[PDB]
């Protein structure tokens, strides 16, 4: 009778064959940044006094 | 991927085989078997040499 042996024998590596396509973030606005406050503003000035006459 | 293999050999799982001879004589009369005798002891006598076929 023959015994039962094993087949001495081993996998060699190899690098898969992968690659990455292109792709979107998906993102197309950005978020508001700014209030509409009311703002002061004067034109240079010189005060007076004004009198009707009566 | 590729397979690193080196060649492998099992090993045998012999019996012990015996054949037989038939040719004992019953007439001492020709050459045909061989005479018989009483006591057996070992004189040194073998078969040939012939590879089994398998």
């Amino acid at each position: 009778s023959v015994n039962t042996a094993n087949a001495n024998l081993s996998i060699n590596t190899s690098s898969t064959g992968i690659s990455i396509q292109s792709a979107s973030t998906g993102l197309t606005v950005t978020s508001n940044a700014g209030n509409g406050q009311a703002f002061q503003h004067d034109q240079p000035y010189l005060v007076f006094r004004v009198f009707v006459k009566v | 991927h590729t397979i690193n293999q080196t060649p492998h050999s099992h090993s045998i799982s012999d019996p012990g085989h015996a054949h037989g001879v038939p040719f004992g004589a019953a007439v001492d009369n020709g050459n045909n078997a061989f005479d018989t005798g009483g006591s057996p002891y070992n004189n040194g006598i073998g078969t040939t040499q012939n590879q089994t076929g398998i």
